[PDB]
């Protein structure tokens, strides 16, 4: 019973904390990268015209 | 008439040696081969005008082409004979019907309702869908959108509302204006077949824009539709229900046109002015003090990646007065329509419910059904995480409640129309599962009278 | 005839030329003394800005620019069948013969069709007949299979004045029409711009199911005549075998194959294997009714972008005759890469992942050109183009722009799966991930034409497959010995569907094609066994008893796929043996 | 922080963590079954 | 565009009474203080702002509908007349100035509405009154500046907002505060700013 | 030096097996005569040693005709250029070779010219003189950086991730200067080598190259840090023409089957190692303990052969069978009992 | 800006003795080699460079303070004259040249300091001397290129750096190296380049670090995580590399009569890393005795060998032989223990080997086995 509970806690830590934290961070990075690359090409086109 | 095209670069053209040209003025290019292409003035400076051609500039020879400036912006020629007729994105007849004679022509951008002249949305529209009429009530002059996703049955729900929607105790002064934006041929045919088969066509005006139509026409489409709606509502005194799908295709077209003018992209690539632009469509809904008639709008959109924070559902949600959400979970359970009432909301619902609008027991039962359903689903999720042995009976009662609620109440069928009386009666049947001691959101007088 | 330009700027791939004022936007031009392929992108006064699609090393100011007077077009007429072109319709065979080289030299320009070959034109309309676009004035027996119909071109309307049978080249006037603009002469060839769809009278719903003969497709994921399907093409999942089966077995008249921009060595394979495909009806080569576009990655960006457009314009041409065509593109991911490159070259505002902001629209423009139509002309004949398109994303992930915009406008998805290929399941189409939006319509058609509840059986067949997924996870965890008799049975029926129905050997003389009638009978017996055995379970019989008692009849089900088309009764009579065998089991 | 190296690495940790979740959940189930037999003997 | 002159700013150290338990107890705003109310869509931003307009112990409310829903402006004009103080018999409308430029009205005018409001607030502050200014929503004001910055072909800053977004907003809020007003009287007055933000 | 594009119908299909002497290539990701098969490496990965080894050991079985090697060094350090030149001289391979050496401190326009010089030489030897030519080029990434430099000098606005939009055309024009030609005796086989910026395969350079070339050989940091030489990771590696150079006549009949089997057992063994870490050695079955040991030996004895070890196809296939011999008959499913009874020790 | 001409460039195959354990053992640099040290701020950027400057067996040291803090230049001129070579009796300043262009000195002069330094080093190289040039930091040089590029309104590359950035760095590092100098004697000389890089936030994907690593051969990645827990020098042993490892290994094997032990040491470190990928997202719960032993050996390598205090009188430098004996002891314990709770409760002598002035280290091997 003790081993069951210790196994359960590790499962729930992964399920409700570790994995979602990784999911949310991946989403964030992915978005931020995307934004900066659009801003970068926008500026390049401006510098192009200069 | 000018033969002075100076530059073509892509879809853009610069015309020189002109006089008296205005911003947004509509133009007409007569190609060297007699072909006629229309456009719009994007920008005007001294003797130059920058214009964009709807169809694009491929095949145009500069020196041998000429430009006529029409002196007016994009217009819709309106008539009451539009009911029962089908038009394209630019308001041209698409049904090969008889010739259509305009009472007047209207700037498709409309004019703004004076906030002092605006009348708050009031009174009930029966859609025939229980999840909407009871818990997320549609009110006349409301803008109430449907948030779906790809693969979800929003095309069936749209066509269902279009043929089922009605006003009670008011005969022959309701109409539907249906605008299809950037949809494929086959999906357009679905709507065409359905309207004609059910007879919904006889009370409708339809504007059909296709996925392979010019992107400027795709963004003109909802403006054509709304101008027609305002004419029928405010000038002919009708209650008009405007349904538009798919708003996501609209926004994509907007990004396409925006990027073509090389405008600086905003959040997620959409124009910086996406909010403002959407608002100029959705804010056309409402009522006017002292006028009979109303424009009610139901924009339909697919959330990309089912992401509610994506620009399209997010800014829409900031503009509309609520939202109806379709879910993958409920759809895979065969619930028709797969409306999740937990994240769904209608903000103006109080103005269309109660005595003499629907029925006196409307507000109380709504609150009770919603609150019991939330607790029911919570008990179901508790059985998943901790087992069935984790639940008290009543927890078990609430869980069973949520099952019937989804299977019998929310699930009603795409060809099944429920009167508000049928909706409310059915609500009482579900509430009877619970102990009366548990119906704590409803006063005693209503419980004694209605509880079966 | 139109004014020759003079180069004023060469800068990388960009050329500017003055004296271009009589040329048009999107015109194709020959740039420099060399005369390399270019296209007019912009015009300021008399100065045209030109994208050059071939190496600009060695070109300089002073040199001439000649416009071709038209945007990128195709020549359409006798001598197009069984030819292999690049994206811009350069005749690859002719290039070898004429230039006597293995290479496509910059500056070498050759006509797409043969303007010297004699054809027998057979006149089928007599003089004095009123005609317009689409009307058939005669035919040429072009290949061993296909009859090439000579139609009145678009923009011609009038009265036939002079016409007779005889031998002509595609440049000879075979007809005189008295139009409003006066007497005009017709030849056997017409031109058409690839970017503009060939016009029709009416677009119709594609509601006729295609017979591919491939069981997983026709039954569970059907495409209709005029429909479209997207196919992801991971390596080692046997995409080409599936494509070849579809090309030779499907009941269309003509196949148009488009290699968009493929790896050099992969293109060569297709160029080799495709002519070796044999037409099942005639025993001739498939090329006798095929037009093939072959682009390698080092073909000009113009040809790689035009690839699918060149192909569908040709398909539309054959469609206008009243034919059913399949247009098969592989890979549209590589076509889109040409668009992404062009976006960058034009210094545009980029859409998602660097693709042009118009990517969605261009895809929609292509797929909406496929479909079932009523062609122009007083015959009101129906034609169709069915589109089968390969996608091959960077990561194999669907959510990328190309596959995503495609799936927004096509109604069928055949998910080829490399894991299924590694489990020796062929064709490797994932029955869970795949879908067909035509299933419900096809189902109504089938029930009517067969006078059976075919749709009820298809859905039941899928239901067992869906439930199998759930049961397999339990087997992996709990164990096969811990399942109920009902569940053990369901797994067997799902295994039978997978093995005896889905799995299909393209190289077996009988298994390579399954007729619509044969498919019914096969799915009927597989489901009948499930029905009868389950009825046996609820009567008190045991799972093991049913299995051990029905060894002979289950093997008959397994060999159903090899039953000859002449002896469909040997499949249909399995039904009686099922009922009889299980009856004895319930008894004994 | 939001670099492409972090992205690829975190994508790897997610795959690993997802597999570890499945493995540990199976272990818990296997322990549960054996416990069921013993706990009935205990009763 | 120019803040009305005062003698000097004072520390806003008197908690305002909104009568909203969560606010007065855990997150109180002082008279002359400023509160941002950022939230996602449909989170009851209008109910919150109405409650503060309706219950705060101030002499005057300036309510600015900046780039928002037409109906919400209409709702204010309909409801405010009906909200009667039982002691004095005065309606909420009789102590309110509201300024309205809805989402679909001219874009530039969103910026105009902001400064029209705060200047009227300063005016009544000068008289020695306590004033509340509700701006709903400042996000639409910023969008208007972003639109203009584009038209002007400026270098854009963070998220396309002009590089001077910071300072324009800072200038706005620094016009709020408790003051000693001009006049030999040295009378005291305050502006309390409640601003909705509508972050994407 | 720009070359002319080969008529797509005039190219002939790759037929002949090339023995590189490296098990992880010849067996699992076979190089075929006329293929374009690049190596995806990284900063501080030993692609230098592998390039030297491949050039050194590459041969076609029988033929009499030996391999002429064209070696292009693009933007590399002196130290690396000297290594290559010294290895070619010390082994006598220089007598078979033509070398074009471009250094890091050479102009960007020289770096751009280098691959084109090399390939022009190769097509002359191959298609005009009838020779069989192996072309090896490192580092392609340096070529790409040189493009950006000239592109910026003409003030061109970049495409994806800062590279010219016409990067595709540019790289495709290079890599497709290869293969057999119908009617001609000679051939060009290409092995481009590139380092992946931040070890990212989605980067424009490796991403576009993959769209052009018939597969890729992948070197990894994890294997190198463990001392596996060459650090080839067979799981993400692929050769798309491999089924065309293998089997009876070409290598041996048990080529295909052992490759599939080794691949599957390797993946299975890696899963087993991970299982032992997650759930303990308690959770491993007796079969599972073997797979774990299989994957260990596979990396250490099969893949890890050393940069100066030249394995014949026979030796390689034999070693595969000795490792597959660890497994019971029951596990070797992808091998028919006919050939399992002929070769299994 | 012109490289001083030579007769012949040679292969740098003699390893430099830096006396810093992690470097000399796992990521070695040769005489004529080039090493980059990219690190976040506060990684001990400075102390690492000081240690190399003071302990390396070169004839001359050219130290370039490029766009950095003035106080660090002041520290060098104060400390260097006080560091006396006992075999010589003169200070380290008497073999040092200093070039200083601080962060608030004119921008354009940062570029000049770099070229001024390398030219002086080449001058001494031409005499037949082994020279080490310290460029700290190259990033400030690159930012001077970027500011000027911006002012010339050139099309920038990544992060605003000019499109010629890769090429500039290449031109600098190609001036380092082992050579035969011009002259009838054909004297042999060399330049070893040690360069600090300062990527913002420690993101090594930035163009300066990335273009640098394509032309240098040694990568000493400093790590903020190591620095925060006071692990110094904070060199990331998984990220770091040396393309001279192979050759130096051969040399060391011959001199000491080692390659295998370094390979085995790195393999243990790599294994600990892969094990920790799981332990972070699962826990240390179900570890076998073998895996627990691996983690203990790796712990020993990290704490007893890698960690080294530049401010300790003894620990500041470790000779080749002392290095050999320390690695031998560490690996021995691992090997014998391999042959868990039992063994661990029965290693302090190993932990303090770094403080031993040689027989007191070698004798540990016998105590372990017994």
């Amino acid at each position: 019973a003790e081993e069951i509970e210790k196994t359960r806690r590790r499962v729930n830590a992964l399920e409700y904390m570790t994995i979602p934290q990784l999911e949310e961070t991946i989403y964030y990075i992915k978005m931020k990268l995307e934004e900066n690359e659009r801003a970068e090409v926008t500026r390049l086109i401006k510098v192009k015209n200069m | 008439e000018y033969r002075t095209i100076k530059e073509v670069v892509g879809p853009l053209m610069a015309v020189e040696k002109v006089s008296g040209v205005k911003y947004e003025e509509l133009i007409e290019v007569r190609m060297q081969n007699g072909e006629i292409r229309r456009g719009q003035v994007l920008e005007v400076q001294e003797d130059k005008a920058m214009v964009q051609i709807f169809e694009g500039t491929s095949g145009i020879n500069l020196k041998n082409s000429s430009v006529r400036f029409l002196g007016h912006p994009l217009q819709l020629g309106v008539s009451e004979d539009m009911i029962g007729r089908v038009f394209d994105g630019l308001g041209r007849p698409k049904d090969n019907g008889p010739e259509i004679l305009p009472e007047k022509y209207l700037d498709i951008n409309g004019e703004v309702i004076n906030p002092i002249a605006r009348d708050y949305p009031d009174e009930f529209i029966q859609t025939g869908i229980s999840a909407i009429d009871h818990l997320n009530t549609l009110v006349r002059g409301q803008k109430l959108p449907v948030f779906s996703g790809s693969g979800l049955p929003h095309k069936e729900l749209a066509a269902q509302i279009a043929r089922q929607a009605t006003v009670l105790d008011s005969s022959d002064d309701f109409a539907v204006v249906f605008a299809a934006i950037g949809i494929t041929f086959e999906e357009a045919e679905f709507f065409m077949e359905d309207f004609r088969q059910t007879g919904a066509i006889d009370r409708s005006v339809m504007f059909m824009n296709l996925a392979n139509d010019p992107a400027i026409e795709r963004i003109a489409t909802p403006r054509m539709a709304l101008t027609a709606a305002e004419y029928l509502a405010y000038e002919k005194g009708m209650h008009v229900l405007v349904i538009m799908t798919d708003m996501t295709n609209y926004a994509e077209a907007l990004r396409e046109i925006s990027a073509a003018r090389r405008e600086v992209p905003g959040r997620r690539g959409y124009p910086g002015y996406l909010y403002t632009n959407l608002a100029t469509l959705f804010e056309r809904a409402g009522r006017i003090r002292g006028l009979k008639g109303s424009v009610t709008q139901i924009p339909i959109l697919t959330m990309p990646e089912d992401d509610k924070t994506h620009p399209i559902p997010d800014l829409t949600g900031y503009i509309t007065e609520g939202q109806i959400i379709l879910t993958r979970e409920l759809y895979k359970s065969g619930i028709q329509p797969p409306i999740d009432v937990l994240p769904s909301l209608s903000r103006l619902k109080d103005k269309g419910t109660g005595a003499g609008k629907t029925r006196e027991d409307h507000a109380a039962t709504m609150n009770q059904l919603f609150a019991a359903y939330a607790q029911g689903k919570q008990a179901k999720e508790l059985a998943v995480v901790l087992g069935e042995s984790a639940l008290s009976d009543i927890d078990k009662i609430y869980a069973k409640f949520a099952e019937r609620f989804e299977n019998e109440y929310v699930n009603q069928g795409f060809y099944t129309n429920r009167t508000i009386t049928e909706t409310l009666d059915l609500g009482w049947e579900l509430l009877a599962m619970l102990p009366r001691t548990e119906l704590k959101r409803i006063k005693d007088d209503l419980l004694d009278k209605y509880l079966p | 005839g139109m004014q020759i330009g003079k180069i004023i700027k060469v800068s990388g791939p960009l050329v500017m030329a003055e004296n271009m004022s009589e040329a048009s936007i999107q015109d194709m031009c020959l740039v420099g003394d060399l005369g390399v392929i270019g296209e007019i992108i912009e015009m300021r006064q008399d100065v045209a800005s030109i994208q050059v699609y071939e190496e600009t090393s060695g070109i300089g100011p002073g040199e001439p620019v000649r416009s071709t007077g038209e945007a990128l077009s195709v020549e359409l007429g006798p001598g197009i069948i069984s030819q292999m072109f690049d994206g811009i319709q350069r005749p690859l065979d002719t290039f070898m013969e004429v230039t006597q080289s293995n290479f496509l030299g910059r500056g070498v320009q050759l006509p797409a069709l043969d303007h010297e070959k004699q054809w027998w034109f057979e006149a089928t309309i007599e003089e004095g007949t009123e005609v317009s676009a689409g009307d058939i004035i005669g035919y040429v027996d072009e290949t061993k299979i296909i009859q090439h119909k000579i139609m009145v071109p678009n923009g011609i309307k009038g009265t036939v004045q002079k016409i007779e049978s005889g031998s002509f080249t595609i440049d000879d006037p075979i007809c005189v029409i008295e139009t409003e603009q006066g007497l005009k002469e017709l030849t056997m060839m017409q031109k058409w711009p690839v970017r503009r769809g060939r016009p029709i009278k009416q677009k119709l719903n594609p509601d006729v199911p295609m017979i591919t003969g491939q069981r997983v497709i026709d039954t569970f994921f059907p495409v209709t005549k005029g429909g479209a399907a997207a196919v992801p093409g991971p390596f080692g999942a046997g995409k080409t075998v599936v494509q070849h089966q579809i090309a030779k077995w499907s009941d269309v008249d003509l196949v148009v194959y488009v290699g968009c921009g493929e790896r050099g060595n992969e293109m060569t394979d297709v160029v080799n294997e495709f002519p070796e495909l044999i037409d099942p009806n005639t025993g001739e080569s498939l090329m006798e009714r095929t037009v093939l576009i072959a682009n390698t990655s080092n073909m000009p960006v113009a040809a790689r972008e035009a690839s699918i457009y060149t192909g569908i314009t040709i398909a539309e041409y054959f469609r206008d005759m009243g034919y059913d065509v399949a247009i098969m593109a592989d890979s549209t991911s590589r076509w889109a890469e040409a668009l992404r490159e062009m976006s960058g070259r034009l210094e545009e505002m980029p859409g998602d992942e660097g693709y042009p902001a118009y990517l969605g629209s261009r895809l929609a423009e292509y797929y909406e050109r496929s479909g079932r139509v009523i062609a122009l002309g007083s015959d009101q004949r129906e034609g169709s183009i069915t589109a089968i398109s390969a996608v091959s994303p960077s990561g194999g992930d669907i959510s990328e722009p190309v596959t995503q915009n495609t799936l927004r406008v096509v109604k069928v998805f055949w998910g080829l799966d490399s894991s299924l290929a590694q489990k020796r399941h062929f064709p490797s189409i994932n029955w869970i991930q795949s879908y067909s939006l035509y299933s419900t319509e096809v189902g109504r058609y089938m029930d009517q034409i067969l006078q059976q509840d075919w749709s009820d059986m298809v859905t039941e067949g899928m239901r067992i497959l869906q439930e199998e997924e759930q049961l397999n996870e339990i087997v992996r965890l709990v164990g096969i010995d811990s399942l109920s008799d009902n569940d053990r049975l369901t797994l067997e029926v799902a295994k039978s569907i997978r093995e005896d129905y889905l799995q299909q050997n393209a190289f077996d003389d009988v298994d390579t094609f399954t007729s619509r009638e044969k498919q019914f009978n096969m799915l009927k017996v597989i489901l009948t066994f499930g029905k009868e055995a389950r009825k046996a379970l609820s009567l008190g019989a045991y799972f093991n008893e049913i299995m051990e008692g029905t060894v002979a009849v289950r093997e008959r089900i397994s060999r159903s796929k090899y039953i000859p088309e002449e002896e469909l009764a040997k499949i249909s009579s399995i039904n009686e043996e099922i009922k009889e065998t299980i009856q004895l089991i319930v008894s004994e | 922080n939001p670099t492409r190296m972090e992205l690829t690495r975190l994508k790897k940790q997610l795959t690993t963590a997802t597999r570890g979740h499945k493995l540990l959940k199976d272990k818990q189930d296997e322990l549960m079954r054996q416990f069921i037999l013993l706990i009935r003997k205990n009763n």
